[PDB]
Order: structure tokens, then C-alpha cells, then sequence
């Protein structure tokens, strides 16, 4: 009989995106007062990642939950507040994300 | 609620 | 200049230990009402792992926080309750643990 | 508080 191998169930990661003239190469979805991206969770989620763009190359994945950006915590953020946090984050965009096994 | 998505 | 690579900060894992006649090859520490293993956290922690024992081979590491064992949640457990949960867990001991970067 | 450790 087979034994289940070790399995990572969820993870928090610090990822550092180097912004290009085209942006970060992500879309975000969700936010306080918006329709939840997932379940009933009103957090900020990565809904799209541009193939081979800055975010992809930094290791961002669709479905990642964005927790903080360059020391700004996103707990309780409305959508536009997260947009503002990312838009204004400069050339290196360091993000803490939560990720679960798919 | 509104469904919000933003490309960045 | 160097950019920080992607970094895993913390993780939850499901690990499955196949018990041997010698036991699981771990020690645990902590528990509600006991001195915290780490910080002020009164949870149940892996304080020792026997080299090449069952737990080591399953991927358990010192400092892992034990969250559940074969569907028994350890939140709020006193030390002896966690001992009992592990002692009585049978031949395959499936554990959910929390682990942080060291 | 007591310092508790158990080998298993």
C-alpha cells in the first residue's frame, strides 16, 4: 500500500517584482465591499498573471492572496486602496502573498 | 456587490 | 544590484509517519498551561526528531507546530492531551503542522 | 509554569 507523501497545503511567500515600463503584469480582484474572488473572502487576489511578465518571473501565481505590499498591509482594503498601493509602489514591488494547494 | 478587477 | 529571490516564509504541511516498534521518533513540548516552547505560543511543538527515525523520514522538523493528528485538532490542548493523541494514533500517524523559515 | 517534554 501507498503512503501519502509530504504535502504542502498552504504557504506564505515574499515575492519581489521588478516593474517594467508595461506595468507589473497582473490583474487583481476583490476587496472590501466587492464580490469575493473566492469563497466569502473579501481580500485582494491575483486574478491574472501575464505570461513571462514581471510578476510571473517573480513567481506570482493566479489565486495568490495579496497580504502586504512594500510594508503596507492590505487587510480590510477596498479594491481601489489595493490598486493605489500597487500603482504607487515604485520599481521594486515586494509583496507578501498567501497561496494554497490547487 | 460590485465585481472589481484591475490590470496593473 | 541583487533582488531578493522568492522566499517561503511559512507553510502548513500534511505529513504521514509510519510508526515503528520504537515509536515515532519525536519529542513534543508545550501545551496549554505549560511553559511556551516559542514566544508566548502555548501550542504543541516538535522539540526533537530522531535522526533517520519514522518522523524524520516523513519530513518532520524540529520546531514544527502540531495542529492536528488523524483528524483530532490540537488547538487548546494541554500537553498530556497531545501525548494521548499521538500515543493512540496507530500505525499511520497523519499530522498537519505549521512551519516557519528559520 | 511547568516545562513539559515527552518522547514518543
Amino acid at each position: 500500500l501507498l503512503i501519502e507523501p509530504a504535502r504542502i497545503e498552504e504557504e506564505e511567500l515574499t515575492l519581489t517584482i521588478l516593474r517594467q515600463t508595461g506595468g507589473l503584469g497582473i490583474s487583481i480582484a476583490g476587496g472590501k465591499g466587492s464580490t469575493p474572488y473566492k469563497g466569502d473572502d473579501e481580500g485582494i487576489f491575483i486574478s491574472r498573471v501575464s505570461e513571462e511578465g514581471p510578476a510571473a518571473r517573480a513567481g506570482v501565481r493566479v489565486g495568490d492572496k495579496l497580504l502586504e505590499v512594500n510594508g503596507v498591509a492590505l487587510q480590510g482594503a477596498e479594491h481601489h486602496e489595493a490598486v493605489e498601493a500597487l500603482r504607487g509602489a515604485g520599481t521594486a514591488v515586494q509583496m507578501r502573498v498567501w497561496r494554497e494547494r490547487m | 456587490d460590485p465585481h472589481s478587477e484591475t490590470a496593473l
